[PDB]
C-alpha cells in the first residue's frame, strides 16, 4: 500500500484562493467588517500565504472538484465560534438571502453542506456517525464548540468510533474538529483532554514496529485503531485532509485545533508547501542555526502545537539560539519512532526534555514518555518541563496561570535543573 | 384527473432542475465512456436509482483506483462491470464492485479473477449435466426475479441440487428442448409456474412432486413464451408513439412495472395531451414526486 | 337557533384551546415566538370567519347563555356574542397566552379558568407599581454601572430582560406568605450578576472586588470563574413579617448539567426537616429556550419529578425565551411550536407573558406561586423578551442576524415606558423618578471606592 | 404495505428482546448461519475481537411475495447500551434518502423498536425525536414501535415513570399514538 | 438512567456529613452515560468549589467473558483524573503518613477482594 503525494498546481490554489475572497454577488451587501476580512484574505492571497481560514477552503474546494461530497455540521459552524471562516453570508437589507462562495468554484461539482445543528452533542455526533458509514466517498467532519463539550457524547465514541472495526467489520472515516489550549480562559475553556484519547490506542509502548518496513506508516496507520493529530501550521491541516481521503482504506481522524492561532501573525504558511511532490509530516525538524552546528547544542526540547510559539519567543529573548533546539511533534497517534530516534542521533549530547502547556497528569505527557524510552536504549532520563498536576483541567484565577506560565518558561531554559542530578 | 394539477403545480421546479442538471450529465458522459474505453470493458451499468451526482463520485474513485494500480485493473478486459452493495463476482459472470467498500477491497477482487473464471467452466459443466438430465432444459439466472446471488452460492445451490437429486431417483426424457427454463427458486415453499412462462422450483424437492409438476403444464408454458414477447413488441410501438406526441427525451420503466401495466399507461396517455410534458424525462413508478435532477414520477394509477 | 348554540359552545374551545397561537407575546412586533404565522380558522379575528361556524352579522347582538365552564359573565349569567368574543379576546388573545387544555383533572381546570378569565382581578395596587418601579430602576442601572466600569470584560448582563428579577422576587414573596422558609434555586450564566447583586444581597463590596485584576485566591484550590461560585443569605422579607433563606448552587458551564442536583439537594433538605409534603422547602430553576430544548438530561429530571422517594412535591421552572440561541435561529434549534414544551409530558400548564408588559408579568407569578402551594406540581413560566447585546459584550450581532437587531435598535427600554405610563397615570411624578435614579447611583459609587481600597 | 406505497429499502433498528427471531423470519437470514452461532468450539477469521450474536448486523434482498417488486432490508449492529443507535439509524437513512436523489424521502423509510422501560428513561430519545424534523437533519417520517410488557428487568412501571403511558414524549411533536391490545 | 439518578444522589450527598449516600450501576460499564457529571461535579468539586462530597459508587467489574460491555468497568480512566504526582517520592518515614496521604487527593479508589476490607472501607 501507497498514498499518493498531496499537493496541489498553482493555478488550482490561486483561483480557489480569488473565489473564497471574492463576493459572487455585486448586489449583495457586505457588513464593512467581514468586507475588510475578505481585503484582508485577498491581501494574503496576492502575497502567497495562507491563514488558518484558507487552509481550510484549499482543501474543501480541491477534494469537492473530484466528486467527493463533503459535509460539515456541528454547533454554530456557518460563522465559527471565534467569527473566523464566515462560510455564509447574510445580506444586509433583504431578508433571507444568503450566498455560500465555496458553491460557485467550479461548474461540474460535488455538492457542499453546512448547517447549524441544535443545541446537542449527544444526538448529533451519532446522527453524523450514521452518515458517515453509508459510503467511503463522502468526508463527513464534526465540530464541536469547545473541545471540553464532547464528553457529554461519550458513549458515543467509547461504543461505536473506538472499537467498531474490530467488534464487526464496517471501516469508517469520521472526522472529528476539538478546539483546544490554555490560554487564561475558564477550566472548562481549556483543555478538550488529550490523554483521554490516546490511552484508547490499541498500540503497545513496548513493542516496537520493524525499522525496515515499506513506507512504515502506511503501516503503522493500517495497525492502529484511530488517528489523532495537533497540526500547529495551516500546511499540515491542508496535507491532512486530504491524506484522509487519498487513502486506499479509512480510519476516524481526531484532529486538536487551536484558538488563539487562528490570528497568530506568524501562524502562517506559504504555497510552497502545497505544490506538488509535498507531504504530511508527522514531525517537523529543528530549522535554525541550531542544526548548522550540531554539538553546541546542549538542550533538546520537544513540544506539541501553541505551546511552540511561547518557547520560540523566550529562547531569543534569553540569546539561546544555538543553544536550545525545539522539535514538534504532529501525529502522536501511531507514535512516529523513525523519525524521532534520527532527531536524538543528530545531536549526540543534548539531555532529553519534554515540554508540555498543561498539568502533569493531563496532557501529552506519561503517553508520549515511555515510548521515547522506547525508541532510545534509556540512554538518557526523559526529563519533564511544565505544569504541576491537578485535579481541574485549568485553574480559574488568571493570576496564578500567568505565574505558573512564567515559572514554566523559567525551568525551560534553566539548563542545570535536571541537569546537576544527571 | 389530479395529475394535471400536480403539473401545472410542479413543472416549473423540474424545469428548473433540468437546467441545473446538464452539465453533471455530461461529465457522466465523458467519465463513463473514458473509462471504457482505458479498460476496454464491454460495459458499465448500476444497479441503484441513484442520482447523477453520486454515480460520477463512483466513476471518480473507479478512474482514482485505476491510475494507482494499472497492471492488476487490466485483468478485466471484456468483462463488464456493475454497481452494486456487495462486491464479488455474480451468477453471470460481472464484476459486482460494492458502493461501500474502499479500494485495499476492489483491489483484492480484481486480483482473483482468473479463478473465478475457472469456476465458471465447472458451473457451466453443471449447467449442461443438468440440461441432459431432465431433456433440454436451460438453466438460467434471471435478474431482478432472484437475490443478488454471488457466484459460489449459485454453484452451491447447483451442486446440492443435482447430487441430491440424482442419486436417489431419476425420470429422463428429451423433451421440453425448444423452451421451458428453470429459475431454480432457493427452497421458498414449493414448485411454482410464474406468469412470464418459466418454473420457480425449489432445491432438494421431490422428483416424484417435480415430475408430477412439470409433466402436466407444458403447454400453457408454451403459450406464455409467446405471449411475453408480443406484449414486448406492442410496449416497443406504443413507447415509441408516445414520445412521438409529447417530445420527451426518453421514456422509460422502473423494473418493478410489468408490461401490461405499460400497455394501460401509454394507452391512457395517448388519448390526452398536457402542457408541460414537452422536452423532459418522465419515468412510470408507483408515486407523484419529482427528483433531485429533474425527472417526474408519474404513477400508472391516475 | 334549533343547534346554533352548538357553535358558541365549539366556540369557547377554540379560544381556551388555540387563543394563545394568535397573542401578542413577541415585544419587537416581529417574529412569532409560536414559529405560526396563520391563524387558526377555530378563532374569529374578522366578522367573515362567523360563516365558518354557521353564523352571520346579524348573530353579534344576540343574547346567549354561558356555560360553567367559563367565569367570563362573572356577576352576568348571559351576554350578548358581542360582548363575550370581546371578553374571550382578552382573556386568551393578549399578553398573556394559556397552555393548560392537556391536564384530565376537572378541578385544575376550573382553578385556572377563574384565575384568568374573571373581570378585573388583575388589579395592581399604586403602591405595588412604585415597588416595581423601584426594583426595575435598580435592575436597569446596575448593568448601566457595569458597563461604564468595565467595557472590555465579557457580563453577561440581562439587557432586554429587566423584568426578571421583579417576578422573581414576586415569586419568593407570595411563596414566604404562604408558608416557605427556605429556597433552593439553580441558575444559569445569563443575568447571573444582577441576581446575585438584587435578590440573593450578597455584599456589592465583593461583587466589585471580583472584578479586580490584581485578585489572589488565599486557599488551597484551582477555584472557578465569576459566574461559577454558590451564595447562601438568610434575609427579613420587607413585604412578609417572616424571614427567608436564599441559597445558590454553584453549577459548571455544561448547560442544564445542575438540574439534578438541586432537585437532589432540595430533596434532602425536606427530609431532614421532618417534611411530609415539601411545605417548608421549595425549588426554582432558570434555564435559557436554546438549552431547555435541545438536551437530554431535562426530560430525565422532569420524569424524576414524580416518583415515590424521587419527588420534591413542586418546582417552578422559569424560561427566559430570548428568541435566539447562540447565533442560531431558533427555526433550526427544534422541532416543537415552543420551547416548553417537554412539560406537557407530565401534564404541567404553562403560562406565557409578553415581557414587555411588567404588570401582566407580576400576576403571572403570582399565580403560579399559589398554584405550586394549592396543588404540590410543577410549573413553567415562560418570558417573552429579546436580547439587547450580543452574545457577549463582544459578540457583532449583524453578521449573522441583520433584520432582527436593526428593529432592536428602534425599541425603547421596558424601564421608559413604564415610566412615562406611571406619569401619565399620575401614581408618580417626575421629580420622583429621577431622585430613584440618583441615589442608586451613589450606593453604586461608594461600594467601587471601598473594592479599590 | 410500505412496499405496496413504492418504498424499495426499508432500515431497521433493534434491541435484545426478540433479535433472533426477527433474523430468523422478517430479514430471514439462513436457520444454519444462526444455529452455527450457538456452537462453542467456533473460532472466528477475522482480526476483529468479535461480538455477541445479539449485536451483529444483516444485510439482505429480496422479492417480496405480497408485491412482486424486489424490496432491500438492513439491520443495523448496535451495543447492549439501549437507544443509542436511534441517531445512527437516522443519519444512514438520511445518508440514504441523499445519495438516491430523494427529495421527501418517499423510496426510503426506517423503523425503530424499543421497550416500554428504555423509551421513558433515556434523554436520547428526547433529542432524537427534535433531530426528526429540523431541515437538513429530516427524514420524512419514520415509524416507532414500542412492545410494552409493563416490566422493566425487576422493577414495577409505577417507579419507572412519571406519566400515565411510556409513549408520551412522542406527544412533545405532534405525533398521534395508537396502543392496541397484543 | 443513569445521568440523572447519578446528580441527583449527589445533590443528596452535599446536604449533611451525617449521612452515606451509596449509587450502584447495573455493570460497570453503563456509568460513561453519567460521564459529565464524574467529570466536573464529582472530580474537581472541591478545587473549584469550598463545598467537599462523601458519596459512594459502587461499579460491578471483572472480565468473565460476558462480552465487551460486561467485562471492564475502565478503572484506567479513574486513574488517570487523580491528582497525585508520580515522579516524586513523598516521605514515607512521618506519623499518620496514611491519613495526611488520604488528606490531600481528589478521592479514593479501592478495588477489595475480600468481605472484611469490605467492611472495613
Ligand atoms: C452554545 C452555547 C450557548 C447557547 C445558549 O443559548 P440559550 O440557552 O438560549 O441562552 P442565551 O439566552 O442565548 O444566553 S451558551 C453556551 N454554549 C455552549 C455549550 C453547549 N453545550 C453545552 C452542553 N454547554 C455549553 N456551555
Ligand atoms: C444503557 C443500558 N443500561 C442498562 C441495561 C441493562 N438492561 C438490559 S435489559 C434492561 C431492561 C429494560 O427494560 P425494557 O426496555 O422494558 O425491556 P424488556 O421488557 O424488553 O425486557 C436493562 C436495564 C442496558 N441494556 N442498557
Ligand atoms: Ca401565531
Ligand atoms: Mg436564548
Ligand atoms: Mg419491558
Amino acid at each position: 500500500m501507497s498514498c499518493p503525494s498531496t499537493g496541489l498546481t498553482e493555478d488550482i490554489l490561486t483561483h480557489i484562493g480569488n473565489v473564497a475572497s471574492s463576493v459572487p454577488v455585486e448586489n449583495f451587501t457586505i457588513h464593512g467588517g467581514l468586507s475588510r476580512i475578505l481585503k484582508t484574505r485577498g491581501e494574503m492571497v496576492k502575497n502567497r500565504t495562507v491563514d488558518w481560514a484558507l487552509a481550510e477552503y484549499m482543501a474543501f474546494g480541491s477534494l469537492l472538484k473530484e466528486g467527493i461530497h463533503i459535509r460539515l455540521s456541528g454547533q454554530d459552524v456557518e460563522r465559527g465560534t471565534f467569527s473566523h471562516r464566515h462560510h455564509v453570508l447574510h445580506d444586509q437589507n433583504v431578508d433571507k438571502r444568503t450566498c455560500i462562495p465555496m458553491n460557485h468554484l467550479w461548474p461540474n461539482q460535488a455538492p457542499y453542506t453546512v448547517c447549524n445543528s441544535s443545541l446537542s452533542e449527544y444526538g448529533v455526533l451519532g446522527f453524523e456517525l450514521g452518515f458517515a458509514m453509508a459510503s467511503p466517498n463522502a468526508l463527513v467532519l464534526w465540530e464541536a464548540q469547545f473541545g471540553d463539550f464532547h464528553n457529554t457524547a461519550q458513549c458515543i465514541i467509547d461504543q461505536f468510533i473506538c472499537p467498531g472495526q474490530a467488534k464487526w467489520v464496517r471501516q469508517n472515516g469520521i472526522v472529528l474538529l476539538l478546539p483546544h489550549g490554555m490560554e487564561g480562559m475558564g477550566p472548562e475553556h481549556s483543555s478538550a483532554r488529550p490523554e483521554r484519547f490516546l490511552q484508547m490506542c490499541n498500540d503497545d509502548p513496548d513493542v516496537l514496529p520493524d525499522l525496515k518496513e515499506a513506507n512504515f506508516d502506511i503501516n503503522q496507520l493500517y495497525d492502529c485503531n484511530w488517528v489523532v493529530v495537533n497540526c500547529s501550521t495551516p500546511g499540515n491541516f491542508f496535507h491532512v485532509l486530504r491524506r484522509q481521503i487519498l487513502l486506499p482504506f479509512r480510519k476516524p481522524l481526531i484532529i486538536f485545533t487551536p484558538k488563539s492561532l487562528l490570528r497568530h501573525p506568524e501562524a502562517r504558511s506559504s504555497f510552497d508547501e502545497m505544490l506538488p511532490g509535498t507531504h504530511f509530516q508527522r514531525v517537523i525538524p529543528e530549522d535554525g542555526p541550531a542544526a548548522q552546528n550540531p554539538e553546541n547544542v546542549k538542550r533538546l526540547l520537544f513540544c506539541t502545537g501553541k505551546v511552540y510559539y511561547d518557547l520560540t519567543r523566550e529562547r531569543k529573548a534569553r540569546d539561546m539560539v544555538g543553544q536550545v533546539a525545539i522539535t514538534r511533534i504532529e501525529q502522536l497517534s501511531p507514535f512516529p519512532f523513525d523519525l524521532l530516534l534520527k532527531e536524538v542521533q543528530k545531536y549526540p549530547n543534548a539531555e532529553l526534555a519534554w515540554c508540555q502547556e498543561e498539568h502533569k497528569n493531563q496532557g501529552y505527557y506519561d503517553y508520549v514518555k515511555p515510548r521515547l524510552r522506547t525508541t532510545i536504549s534509556r540512554a538518557k532520563p526523559v526529563w519533564y518541563a511544565g505544569r504541576d498536576p491537578a485535579a481541574a483541567p485549568a485553574t480559574g484565577n488568571k493570576k496564578t496561570h500567568l505565574t505558573e506560565l512564567q515559572r514554566l518558561l523559567d525551568t525551560a531554559f534553566d539548563l542545570d535543573v535536571f541537569k546537576n542530578f544527571s | 384527473t389530479t395529475l394535471t394539477s400536480w403539473l401545472d403545480n410542479n413543472g416549473k421546479s423540474a424545469v428548473k432542475k433540468l437546467k441545473n442538471s446538464l452539465p453533471l450529465r455530461k461529465e457522466l458522459d465523458r467519465l463513463k465512456d473514458e473509462l471504457s474505453h482505458q479498460l476496454q470493458l464491454s460495459d458499465i451499468r448500476w444497479q441503484r436509482s441513484w442520482g447523477i451526482a453520486h454515480r460520477c463520485s463512483q466513476l471518480h474513485s473507479l478512474s482514482r483506483l485505476a491510475q494507482q494500480n494499472l497492471e492488476t485493473l487490466k485483468k478485466a478486459k471484456g468483462c463488464t462491470i456493475i454497481f452494486t452493495d456487495r462486491s464479488g463476482m455474480s451468477a453471470v459472470g460481472h464484476v459486482m464492485l460494492g458502493t461501500m467498500d474502499v479500494h485495499h477491497h476492489w483491489t483484492k477482487l480484481f486480483e482473483r479473477l482468473p479463478s473465478y473464471f475457472d469456476l465458471q467452466r465447472r458451473l457451466m459443466i453443471l449447467e449442461d449435466q443438468i440440461s441432459y438430465l431432465l431433456g433440454g432444459i436451460q438453466v438460467v439466472y434471471i435478474e431482478e426475479l432472484q437475490p443478488v446471488l454471488t457466484l459460489e452460492e449459485y454453484y452451491s445451490l447447483l451442486d446440492v441440487f443435482y447430487n441430491r437429486l440424482l442419486k436417489s431417483r431419476i425420470l429422463f426424457h428429451p423433451r421440453s428442448l425448444r423452451g421451458l427454463q428453470m429459475i431454480l427458486n432457493s427452497d421458498r415453499y414449493a414448485p411454482s409456474l410464474h406468469e412470464l412462462g418459466h418454473f420457480n422450483i425449489p432445491t432438494l424437492c421431490d422428483p416424484a412432486n417435480l415430475q408430477w409438476f412439470i409433466l402436466t403444464k407444458a403447454q400453457q408454458a408454451r403459450e406464455n413464451m409467446k405471449r411475453k414477447e408480443e406484449l414486448k413488441v406492442i410496449e416497443n410501438e406504443l413507447i415509441q408513439a408516445s414520445t412521438k406526441k409529447f417530445s420527451l427525451e426518453k421514456l422509460y420503466k422502473e423494473p418493478s412495472i410489468s408490461s401490461i401495466q405499460m400497455v394501460d399507461c401509454c394507452k391512457r396517455l395517448l388519448e390526452q395531451s398536457l402542457p408541460y410534458l414537452h422536452g423532459m424525462h418522465l419515468c412510470i413508478s408507483h408515486f407523484y414526486s419529482v427528483m433531485q435532477d429533474g425527472d417526474l414520477c408519474i404513477p400508472w394509477n391516475w | 337557533l334549533v343547534e346554533d348554540h352548538l357553535a358558541v359552545q365549539s366556540l369557547i374551545r377554540a379560544y381556551q384551546i388555540r387563543g394563545h397561537h394568535v397573542a401578542q407575546l413577541d415585544p419587537l412586533g416581529i417574529l412569532d415566538a409560536d414559529l405560526d404565522s396563520s391563524v387558526p380558522a377555530d378563532i374569529i379575528s374578522s366578522t367573515d370567519k362567523l360563516g365558518f361556524y354557521g353564523l352571520d352579522e346579524s348573530d353579534l347582538d344576540k343574547v346567549f347563555h354561558l356555560p360553567t365552564t367559563t367565569f367570563i359573565g362573572g356577576q352576568e349569567s348571559a351576554l350578548p356574542l358581542r360582548e363575550i368574543i370581546r371578553r374571550l379576546e382578552m382573556a386568551y388573545c393578549q399578553h398573556i397566552g394559556v397552555e393548560f387544555m392537556f391536564i384530565n383533572d376537572l378541578e385544575q381546570c376550573q382553578w385556572i379558568r377563574q384565575k384568568f378569565e374573571t373581570p378585573g382581578i388583575m388589579q395592581f395596587t399604586n403602591e405595588e407599581k412604585r415597588t416595581l418601579l423601584a426594583r426595575l430602576v435598580r435592575s436597569t442601572r446596575f448593568e448601566e454601572f457595569l458597563q461604564r466600569k468595565w467595557s472590555s470584560e465579557k457580563r453577561f448582563g440581562l439587557e432586554g430582560c429587566e423584568v426578571l428579577i421583579p417576578a422573581l422576587k414576586t415569586i419568593i414573596d407570595k411563596s414566604s406568605e404562604n408558608g416557605v422558609d427556605y429556597v433552593i434555586m439553580g441558575m444559569p450564566h445569563r443575568g447571573r450578576l444582577n441576581v446575585l447583586a438584587n435578590v440573593i444581597r450578597k455584599e456589592l463590596e465583593q461583587i466589585f472586588c471580583q472584578f479586580d485584576s490584581k485578585l489572589e485566591a488565599a486557599d488551597e484550590g484551582s477555584g472557578d470563574v465569576k459566574y461559577h461560585l454558590g451564595m447562601y443569605h438568610r434575609r427579613i422579607n420587607r413585604v412578609t413579617d417572616r424571614n427567608i433563606t436564599l441559597s445558590l448552587v454553584a453549577n459548571p458551564s455544561h448547560l442544564e448539567a445542575a438540574d439534578p442536583v438541586v432537585m437532589g439537594k432540595t430533596k434532602a433538605e425536606q427530609f431532614y426537616c421532618g417534611d411530609t409534603e415539601g411545605k417548608k422547602v421549595m425549588s426554582i430553576l432558570l434555564h435559557g429556550d436554546a438549552a431547555f430544548a435541545g438536551q437530554g438530561i431535562v426530560y430525565e429530571t422532569f420524569h424524576l419529578s414524580d416518583l415515590p422517594s424521587y419527588t420534591t412535591h413542586g418546582t417552578v421552572h422559569v424560561v427566559v425565551n430570548n428568541q435566539i440561541g447562540f447565533t442560531t435561529d431558533p427555526r433550526m434549534a427544534r422541532s416543537s411550536p415552543y420551547p416548553t414544551d417537554v412539560a406537557r409530558v407530565v401534564n404541567a400548564p404553562i403560562f406565557h407573558v409578553n415581557s414587555d408588559d411588567p404588570e401582566a408579568v407580576m400576576y403571572v407569578c403570582k399565580v403560579a406561586a399559589e398554584w405550586r402551594s394549592t396543588f404540590h406540581k410543577d410549573v413553567v413560566v415562560d418570558l417573552v423578551c429579546y436580547r439587547r447585546n450580543g452574545h457577549n459584550e463582544m459578540d457583532e450581532p449583524m453578521f449573522t442576524q441583520p433584520l432582527m437587531y436593526k428593529q432592536i435598535r428602534k425599541q425603547k427600554p421596558v424601564l421608559q415606558k413604564y415610566a412615562e405610563l406611571l406619569v401619565s397615570q399620575g401614581v408618580v411624578n417626575q421629580p420622583e423618578y429621577e431622585e430613584e435614579i440618583s441615589k442608586y447611583d451613589k450606593i453604586c459609587e461608594e461600594a467601587f471606592a471601598r473594592s479599590k481600597d
